[PDB]
DNA sequence: AAGTACTTGAGCTT
DNA sequence: AAGCTCAAGTACTTAAGCCTGGTCA
RNA sequence: GACCAGG
């Protein structure tokens, strides 16, 4: 009953009702509505200056 | 069963009057005498 | 914490520390920290589906050339003479101290008269460079600057001990806290990757063979030997990638 | 992405500062002195599929699940080019229509172009003593006109 | 302080309860001794001077089968090598079938296996002291037992056409073997009491 | 349409459902599309009471119900009825997943045991515990026969 | 697609929602002659774990039922002849050349028969060739209260087979037994309890046509009078938790919020403390909830009991129970995933939408709102763990029975009970004499323990059990003079069962028994005759 | 009465050397080692064990298995006690001075204390611990762990009222093998109870009387597998 | 096994406890075997 | 072995549940194979039907023999037992 | 003047017999040493 | 992962 | 010496039924 | 036969 547990920090990460009934139930969390994934890196240099 | 061989003896490791103590046990048990079986070691010699 | 590092080690303890580190363009490997009940850290690291186990001690003195006194300073910085950690410091400096040696070029050489076989450099050009380049790969990779791995493993010896010392929760890598995502893109890329990897080190082996058989045609800078050597080997990746999808 | 309190405009965060910050969910609920940030509308909370399940805040949780993994298989329009789709095996209801009640994100997702089921006037009603232990009925004339 | 005294007065109300239960009779006060009963009847200069003279027998109410039983203690822990078989020929020549013996600690295995060869047709038997010191067959889950007759046991041979490797057993380093002085062969007849349906009589043999 | 069941609404919590036929037969009265997304209707004012609003408007019950006449004897329900309009999403396990019949057919190449089909006419699986099944019914006859 | 009836499902354990099973067809007569026979449906009417019945009518009949044994119903003649023609339906069933009926049990000014009346018609109409009739009394299921204080429907009592009082529910007729349904299938044999069992699911199916029955909106609000009751309720509540917590801790109400922080934050470092904690936590608010359900849920909803279309469905106990009608129309409580309760993140605020260290209930897996009024969204994230819990333990439990039944058959494969009485291995050993004493398998020793029910009718009880018959080739005299030996209290007497085996000689029987019969005759003489 | 039946609770249960002391102070050099004590008052608050006792079977014993462990440390480290000073009047700390060759590594001492501290116990009946009383005016002391030798010495309580969860191994192999075939009877009902579904019983009752046929107890698994006489089934089972 | 077909499963209360619904598929398709004697000829022929 | 004689029978005088199921079996079996119809049928066809028109009637050849454990058994016509 | 018991104490001398086959190293006949065996999976 | 029974070596007693 | 019970330590098989689809080399 | 699906 472990990491197919839906722990909450996901609050708007990933979806916490809507992930299938059955034998992978819990494990494929979908994302949630707005969640996106940011695949394009930035300039930081600035940053430790 | 190899572990029990002794090649240059070609008997048993164990000695023989053991294995034939354990010979009678099976004799004895073919025709199903439990009680029977265990008395058989009551000998002291 | 999770039980199988002890008792893969007996030695060992369920106290170890991970870190998942990405090269900028996201070809990531993990090098794990296990400790050990009696006070030294083995540096893990993964190579070719091979485990790899190497003390911290060694690698931190092999990084940078250095001066004991900033290894403990860095570790133990604060509230001079903590007893906890500056007994266990002491305990691994002792135990590195046993069996290794001094200088950076002495440990590098170490290390690398001990790599060689199963790394698939250039059988020749050096030993001094095979130590700062095992340095390069494996170690810590994304951080590019040699001081600045040396001082995030120094933060890193001292959060592992920190944790040994109670005074550190148990992090729960199975929440979406300490989670991310692989895209899809970036697994290609990375498959790309290591698919071009094994074509050139493929090439590479068959003009050694070229070069093993006796001398059949032997002239490195003609181009026809090269258009005959891209003719033997496969030559197609696409279909790898193809059957991989 | 959340919008942030002391300012008003967009501020997006990641895995670390869910856990440290005091993330108000209704524009109400904002307590001062504590709470830096709101959520936009917590419509924002769920993925896309389950949003779109009318009054799903009315639900026992399991059901609310169920009807999820269960829309993702209703035999609905897989979209409108099906001359050039060499697929194995394509479903497509004849006659589908849009939902008479439906969360206006349905709408906005474009969800119309591609309806799923039909509107039935559904009477909850235990007469025909067939619709017992979970099952239905289906009234004749509206199956052979076209349901 | 001063609680070992208790021990072996708890040795008796083990022992003379262990009586009939074979079959034997015994005077029934030895089996209802109040605590300060036993110290009135063994006496010394303490109040410690319990030992050497804790012995007794009996005679059966079967009143024939060959013979009669005797219980002896061997206080002395480690009872060894020179406590074992010296008490044999006493046995001897009292003509008692089968007696008894205790023991705190742990009855040497040297002192095991040359004992029980000489006994031939007697048998010692068996117990060690501060194991069996409460009495067993006197609780809600146990049954009581009883031991049958060759004919009783011909009874059960018969009205269902068995054979002695057909009937459920019992080992015989079983509490309430070596509490019956059962040998291995005989069926004893055991009363299960439980509350379904009445309580009936199964059976059981050793070997 | 289609009539489902009331035994079926407790148990399961799906009280969404009855919210959504209130929904439903308001939205097509009017001619409105009636929004139901999550979290929107609060404690202080009930969706139901809305919505129930909305039908009185039109002429309807207000807590949705209606009074029905019975169909084979042509009297009326004593009690009143409910009726809403409801989203069928019509699913997909209709005729190709449900009966398979195997009177004789292909064989095994090995041991002449029916084949497992569906698709080579293949026969149903029986035993390793429709074996204590039987065998616990007294039925040692059966369990030759078809074993 | 086949079709089957509602009342063998609950033996299959099938929802017919769309699940299917297999239909076999033995070939040869040998076999469909012993499975005929020996599997017929209603000769597997006790499921063998107890002894209690696992067929029965369902959901719709059940409370359908409850709408027809209720007193309040009338029938005129035309729909009382329709409805128990309808029950009946003869001719494809048979056995039967002309329906009678019984007279009406009000006449004047109009002739109209009432609900009772017609069970009584149908149990009537079923009556064996010459079987007298029955009589029963037993408890029903819907208590009498929900009728009237001091109401006397209750228990159904029906002697000769007609319903006096008491109307029929899940316990009359139903996965219960000492109803009607078991006592006809003890008196009428078995072939006529199945029939039965067909015989009232039809005429509810028919009733209901007559009259329908809806799980309608209202039932589910509060009146304004009860759901300002609640509102008080947990206004009342607004508080528990930090007072439940702070007491568990120790600290005062007042107490600076820095060192009650701080000692919170000592709480769920430690694991075992949490489990005190939430043990006192979950204790006071197990304690608000049944305060607020207990004043609420009975009285405080919109529409009474009868005429409340789902309050009768959950106290006939069709489908649900209180629990469900509480969580639809109150509050839904506390909410306890894996045991305790909600699980914290790191920093301690159990969501990130509550403040660290909360202490209201609010944050450990309470939640105010009703499934009617809607549930606000904190909250039903929790609601979605527990949910999702449920979820996830259910299904990867059903492998661990996934080895049990490949254990209990190598060793309990055989294990036959033989001619002798005496259940043996197959290889010939003797495990347990008599089966411990057996009384029967266990399948229909049940009705052992009623003795009132037989000395109630006795009449044809006996005609059952073919006396002119059995008297004939088994001793009796015997045995049953040795009972009284055996009852001896002192010993030497084999229990009666092990002398005599119980096949032939009519008197053995365990002591038990024997003991209930006889402290049955002395302790109620009342219905015996001196 | 209760009284005395707190104190056989306190007596049966087992302290252990760590759940008395305080922090575990280690001055070295020479070497030396200090363990604070509580108060005599709070030590019998919790407890009942006297100074005495504590003087004694603390300095043997936890001398013994500190020296035990600090050779193991040695030994891994490879791959005695001259003074020792109680608190002989006081009851309020515990000294100890050892000497070790320079060679030998540094040892992480305080732990070592530590874990000698909770690997020495006093009055620990072998096999029992962590007794415990609950509320039927029938008072009775929950008890983990099982010794009926160590329950037949007490005559606080009676040595008939004996309940157990199953360990009928145990009790088979003291008291019968009927006493452990009620014992598995009693103990499927009472699981079989907390749900309330019925389980009769004469089916209980003969998974009992079968799983003691050989007159031991035989488990569901390859044990009782070897015994039968189908060369089938044991074939067909588990390791064909 | 031979002669078993299955299906999907619909209620209906209409036909008995007793009984159970077969659909024209299985009865069609689903055989056994009927010797064949002086009475229930007719049946037989009627059936060929 | 041995085979029981008359005089001592011990076996249970109930036509079982088993004994019933069996006898009508293969008694159906047999009449369904152009068999003695010891019974003026009614004109019903069921080759089974008969079968218990004839039990009813205590008209059935096929005594059963009851194997007990041991090896011998009991000879019990249908009309003898109950 | 087979059945189940038989084979509880059939194995028992099955178990008996290896427990004393396999512990003797020096022929209890011959006094000799005969070469030790070593083998592999 | 769980846990089982299996087998070998090192320390103590005659 | 060496016999012989004691200890952790090395090899080593199971983990519900069905049923239906699909892709694959 | 193996990996994703699904009741
Ligand atoms: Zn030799």
């Amino acid at each position: 009953t472990t990491v197919r547990k839906l722990l909450p920090e996901a609050w708007g990460f990933m979806c916490p009702v809507h992930t299938p009934d059955g034998s992978p139930c819990g494990l494929l969390n979908h994302l949630a509505r707005k969640c996106e994934i940011v695949t394009h890196p930035s300039d930081v240099s600035q940053i430790p200056s | 069963l190899l572990r029990s061989t002794c090649l240059y003896c070609h008997h048993f490791k164990l000695s023989k009057v053991k294995v034939h103590l354990f010979f009678c046990r099976l004799k004895l048990l073919d025709y199903g005498l439990l009680n029977e079986s265990e008395m058989v070691e009551n000998v002291s010699l | 914490i999770r039980p199988s590092f002890a008792n893969r080690g007996t030695s060992y303890s369920q106290y170890g520390l991970s870190i998942r580190c990405v090269r900028p363009d996201q070809s990531s490997l993990t090098n794990t920290l296990h400790y050990l009940n009696n006070g030294v850290t083995m540096f893990r690291f993964h190579w070719r589906k091979n485990e790899y186990l190497i003390p911290s001690m060694m690698i931190l003195k092999a990084l940078l050339e250095t001066s004991d006194k900033e290894i403990f300073e860095g570790i133990v910085g604060k509230d001079l003479g903590n007893t906890f950690l500056t007994d266990r410091v002491e305990l691994m400096l002792r135990a590195y101290k046993s069996y290794g040696l001094y200088s950076q070029t002495e440990t590098l050489q170490y290390l690398g008269s001990k790599f060689r076989v199963v790394l698939g450099v250039a059988e020749d050009l050096t030993d001094v460079e095979v130590g700062r380049f095992l340095l390069q790969k494996v170690v810590l990779v994304h951080l590019r600057e040699a001081k600045d791995k040396f001082r995030l493993l120094l933060f890193m010896i001292r959060k592992l001990y920190a944790l040994v010392a109670g005074e550190c929760c148990a992090d729960n890598p199975d929440s979406p806290q300490h989670q991310e995502i692989l895209l899809g893109g970036f697994l290609y890329g990375q498959i790309l990757k290591e698919k071009i990897e094994d074509w050139l080190n493929s090439i590479r082996a068959q003009i050694n063979l070229d070069v093993r058989r006796s001398a059949p045609g032997v002239d490195f800078s003609d181009r026809k030997y090269l258009t005959r050597v891209f003719s033997k080997i496969n030559n197609d990746i696409g279909t790898k990638l193809q059957y991989f999808l | 992405p959340v919008k942030h309190i002391s300012t008003g405009e967009l501020d997006m965060l990641g895995p670390f500062e869910q856990v440290y910050m005091d993330i108000a969910c209704f524009p109400k609920e904002i307590v001062p002195k504590v709470s830096t940030h709101v959520e936009y509308s917590p419509t924002n909370v769920l993925s896309i599929v389950a949003n779109m399940t009318p009054f799903s805040d009315f639900n026992q949780s399991p059901r609310n699940m169920y009807q999820c993994q269960m829309g993702k298989q209703t035999m609905g329009t897989p979209g409108t080019a099906l001359r050039y789709r060499t697929d194995n095996k394509l479903y497509r209801l004849q006659t589908g229509q849009t939902p008479v009640v439906r969360p206006k994100l349905h709408n906005t997702y474009g969800l119309d172009h591609y309806p799923n089921g039909t509107n039935a006037v559904v009477a909850v009603i235990s007469y025909t003593g067939y619709d017992m232990e979970d099952a239905m009925i289906l009234n004749k004339s509206a199956h052979e006109r076209g349901f | 302080e001063e609680k070992n005294i208790v021990r072996v007065f708890r040795a008796w109300k083990t022992a003379h309860q262990l009586v009939h239960d074979r079959g034997y009779g015994v005077s029934q006060a030895e089996l209802d001794l109040t605590l300060d009963q036993f110290k009135a009847m063994h006496c010394g200069m303490g109040r410690n001077l319990d030992r050497t003279t804790l012995s007794f027998y009996a005679k059966p109410s079967n009143d024939s089968n060959k013979g009669t039983i005797y219980i002896e203690f061997a206080k002395e822990p480690s009872v060894g090598i020179k406590e074992m078989r010296t008490f044999v020929h006493t046995l001897g020549d009292h003509n008692h079938k089968t007696g008894i013996l205790i023991y705190a600690n742990s009855m040497t295995p040297s002192a095991a296996k040359i004992i029980a060869t000489v006994t031939g047709q007697f048998t010692i038997e068996t117990f060690q002291e501060s194991d069996l010191i409460v009495n067993i067959t006197h609780h809600e889950l146990v049954p009581k037992h009883i031991l049958l007759s060759p004919d009783e046991k011909k009874e059960l041979l018969d009205r269902y056409k068995l054979r002695e490797t057909q009937l459920p057993r019992i080992q015989l380093a079983d509490p309430v073997a070596r509490y019956l002085g059962l040998k291995r062969g005989e069926v004893v007849k055991i009363v299960r009491r439980s509350e379904t349906s009445g309580r009936y009589n199964s059976y059981r043999i050793c070997a | 349409d289609i009539i489902i069941n009331p035994h079926a609404f407790p148990s399961r919590m799906t009280i969404g459902m009855f919210i959504e036929s209130l929904a439903g037969k308001a939205g097509a009265c009017h001619g409105l599309a009636q929004d139901s997304t999550p979290f929107i209707y609060s404690e202080q004012q009930t969706a139901a009471d809305y919505f129930g609003e909305q039908l009185v408007k039109a002429g309807y019950n207000y807590h949705g119900n209606e009074p029905m006449y019975s169909g084979i004897t042509g009297q009326e329900m004593k009690a009143d009825i409910y009726i809403g309009v409801v989203y069928y999403q019509r699913l997909r396990h209709m005729v190709s997943d449900k009966f398979q019949v195997r009177t004789t057919g292909p064989i095994h190449n090995l041991t002449r045991q029916p084949v497992k089909g569906r698709k080579r006419a293949g026969g149903i699986r029986f035993g390793e515990m429709e074996r204590d099944a039987v065998i616990g019914h007294g039925t040692s006859f059966l369990m030759q026969d078809r074993l | 697609t086949i079709r089957m009836h509602y009342a063998n499902c609950n033996s299959y354990n099938a929802d017919f929602d769309g699940d299917e099973m297999n239909m076999h067809f033995p070939q040869s007569t040998n076999a469909r002659s012993e499975a005929q026979f020996i599997a017929n449906t209603d000769s597997q009417y006790l499921v063998p774990t107890s002894g209690d019945p696992l067929r029965g009518l369902i959901q719709d009949h059940v409370v359908m039922g409850v709408w027809l044994t209720c007193k309040d119903t009338f029938y005129t003649r035309d729909e009382y002849q329709q409805l128990l023609f309808q029950a009946l339906k003869p001719d494809e069933t048979g056995m039967y050349g002309r329906i009678k009926t019984l007279p009406p049990a009000i006449q004047r000014p109009g002739i109209y028969w009432t609900g009772k009346q017609i069970i009584s018609s149908v149990l009537l109409n079923l009556k064996p060739s010459d079987r007298p009739g029955l009589n029963l009394k037993s408890k029903a299921k819907v208590p009498g209260k929900y009728w009237s204080p001091d109401s006397e429907e209750g228990s159904v009592l029906f002697d000769d087979g007609e319903l006096l009082c008491g109307i029929l529910d899940k316990s009359s007729f139903g996965a219960s037994a000492f109803g009607l349904v078991h006592s006809v299938h003890e008196l009428y044999g078995p072939d006529i309890a199945g029939r039965l069992l067909s015989v009232l699911s039809r005429l509810f199916t028919a009733y209901a046509q007559m009259r329908g029955f809806t799980c309608r909106m209202d039932d589910l609000r509060l009146d304004e009078q009860g759901d300002n009751w609640r509102r008080q309720l947990l206004e009342n509540g607004k508080s528990f938790g930090l007072e439940a917590a702070s007491e568990y801790v120790g600290l005062s109400t007042d107490s600076p919020i820095a060192l009650l922080n701080a000692n919170l934050e000592e709480v769920y470092r430690d694991d075992e403390k949490l489990q005190g904690l939430d043990a006192a936590m979950k204790g006071k608010m197990n304690g608000l909830t049944s305060s607020i359900i207990n004043k609420c849920i009975p009285d405080g909803l919109l529409t009474k009991f009868p005429y409340n279309h789902m309050q009768t469905m959950t106290v006939s106990g069709a489908k649900g129970s209180n629990v469900n009608v509480s969580q639809i129309s109150c509050l839904l409580g506390q909410q306890e995933l894996e045991g305790r309760r909600v699980p914290l993140m790191v920093s301690g605020k159990s969501l990130p939408s509550f403040v660290p260290y909360e202490t209201s209930a609010k944050s450990g897996g309470f939640i105010a709102s009703r499934f009617l009024t809607g549930i606000a969204p904190q909250e039903y994230y929790f609601h979605c763990m527990a949910g999702r819990e449920g979820l996830i333990d259910t299904a990867v439990k059903t492998s661990r029975s996934g080895y049990l039944q490949r254990c209990l058959m190598k060793h309990l494969e055989g294990l036959c009970v033989q001619y002798d009485h005496t259940v043996r291995d197959s290889d010939g050993s003797i495990v347990q004499f008599h089966y411990g004493e057996d009384s029967l398998d266990v399948t229909k020793q049940k009705h052992l323990t009623q003795f009132e029910f037989s000395a109630k009718n006795y009449k044809s009880l006996i005609q059952k059990y073919k006396v002119k018959s059995v008297l004939s080739a088994v001793d009796s005299e015997t045995a049953s003079s040795y009972a009284k030996k055996a009852l001896k209290k002192p010993y030497k007497y084999d229990p009666v069962l092990d002398k005599y085996p119980p096949s032939r000689y009519l008197g053995s029987v365990s002591e038990k028994f024997q003991r209930a019969v006889d402290e049955y005759t002395q302790k109620n003489p009342d219905k015996l005759i001196a | 009465s209760d009284k005395r039946a707190s104190a056989f609770c306190k007596e049966v249960n087992k302290l252990v050397l760590s759940e008395v002391v305080r922090q575990v102070r280690v001055t070295e050099k020479t070497y030396a080692i200090r363990l604070d004590l509580y108060s005599r008052d709070e030590y019998q608050d919790e407890y009942g064990v006297l100074q005495e006792e504590i003087e004694s079977t603390f300095s043997n014993r936890f001398l013994k298995i500190l020296n035990r462990i600090i050779k193991s440390y040695l030994a891994k480290s490879k791959q005695n006690c001259k003074h020792l000073d109680f608190d002989y009047v006081n009851g309020e700390w515990a000294t100890v001075e050892l000497v070790f060759p320079i060679n030998t590594e540094k040892l992480l001492m305080v732990s070592l204390v530590e874990k000698a501290c909770s690997e020495t116990v006093i009055h620990e009946i072998p096999g029992i611990t962590r007794c415990f009383s609950k509320p039927d005016t029938v008072p009775k002391v929950i008890t983990e762990g099982v010794n009926l030798k160590a329950i037949w010495e007490f005559y606080n309580e009676i040595s008939m009222n004996d309940i157990y969860t199953n360990d009928i191994a145990a009790i088979l192999r003291i008291y019968g093998v009927e006493a452990a075939r009620n014992a598995i009877v009693h103990e499927v009902s009472s699981v079989f109870g907390v749900y309330g579904i019925a389980v009769d019983p004469r089916h209980l009752s003969l998974i009992a009387d079968y799983m003691t046929f050989e007159g031991g107890y035989k488990a569901f698994n390859r044990m009782g597998i070897e015994y039968n006489t189908s060369p089938f089934a044991k074939m067909s089972f588990e390791t064909t | 096994v031979n002669y078993a077909a299955r299906s999907v499963i619909s209620p209906d209360p209409n036909i008995e406890t007793n009984e159970i619904g077969v659909p024209p598929v299985f009865a069609t398709k689903l055989t056994y075997p009927e010797p064949v004697t002086l009475y229930n000829f007719n049946e037989m022929r009627n059936a060929v | 072995g041995k085979a029981v004689a008359k005089e001592d029978r011990t076996t249970t005088p109930y036509m079982t549940k088993y004994e019933r199921a069996r006898i009508l079996g293969t008694r159906a079996l047999q009449i369904s194979m152009n068999a003695p119809v010891l019974v003026d049928l009614e004109g019903e066809t069921d080759p089974l039907q008969i079968a218990m028109k004839e039990l009813a009637q205590k008209k059935i050849p096929l005594l059963v023999r009851r194997y007990l454990p041991d090896g011998s058994y009991e000879d019990w016509s249908v009309a003898e037992l109950i | 003047q087979l059945t189940t018991l038989l084979l509880h104490e059939r194995k028992k001398v099955v178990r008996a017999f290896y427990h004393a086959i396999s512990s003797r190293k020096q022929c209890d006949n011959c006094q000799s040493f005969s070469p030790n065996f070593r083998k592999e999976g």
